[PDB]
């Protein structure tokens, strides 16, 4: 993000100009270009999860979801699973469980506002009421993601 | 199929029932709170925010 801000002004000298140009497209095109489901997995299986690029981008979640059905989505209720835990177990509002969390809900809503089916995994899961719990707990951000994630399912129940 | 025509053209939403009068009250209270609550979550984010 740091070099997109600095693209913008120029100062008078070609070379610095063509740095900045150069570290623009070397930073951006690495991390981008791995494949979707792998890096979202590798993620998933570390459980450390993190903002990326790719994952406050609608684009990957789009060819993501049919990568996630191997049993109604067994990757995507996977998510769902850990997000609960992390929650009740290793409590809630301690820093560590505190990145994971917000993460994992800007990660769902994504999948929610584009496929309509996976609201059944929230429910069966009981993923449904873990998001409830977020609105309460501490952390602007954390509170933020999780307004969200209600919002999505609530958008799908009532037409 | 007739009258759904000129209900659903002059946007009317016909509340079909067929179960009891009873039954969907608790189902939609049990919606209307669980939705209050989320408008009472991201309309105290927005007054944080502002």
């Amino acid at each position: 993000p740091t070099v997109q801000s600095l693209s913008e002004r120029k100062y008078s000298d070609e070379e610095l100009r063509q740095d900045i140009s150069n570290l623009k497209e070397i930073l951006e095109n690495e991390y981008q270009e791995l494949t979707s489901f792998d890096e979202y997995v590798a993620e998933l299986d570390s459980k450390l999860l993190c903002w990326s690029p790719p994952h406050v981008d609608n684009g990957f979640w789009s060819d993501n979801i049919d990568e996630f059905k191997k049993d109604n989505y067994k990757i995507f209720r996977q998510l769902i699973e850990l997000l609960q835990a992390k929650v009740r177990n290793g409590d809630v509002n301690a820093k560590q469980e505190k990145i994971i969390i917000q993460v994992a809900l800007n990660d769902i809503t994504h999948v929610v506002e584009l496929l309509p089916e996976s609201i059944d995994v929230l429910d069966k899961t009981g993923g449904k009421a873990d998001i409830m719990e977020l609105l309460n707990h501490s952390d602007s951000r954390v509170k933020y993601e999780a307004l969200k994630a209600t919002q999505a399912i609530i958008g799908y129940t009532f037409k | 199929k007739k009258v759904k025509r000129v209900i659903d053209s002059l946007n009317g939403k016909i509340v079909s029932l067929n179960t009891r009068s009873s039954e969907l009250v608790d189902t939609l209270n049990r919606q209307i709170d669980d939705l209050q609550r989320i408008l009472d979550t991201t309309e105290q984010t927005l007054h944080t925010e502002l």
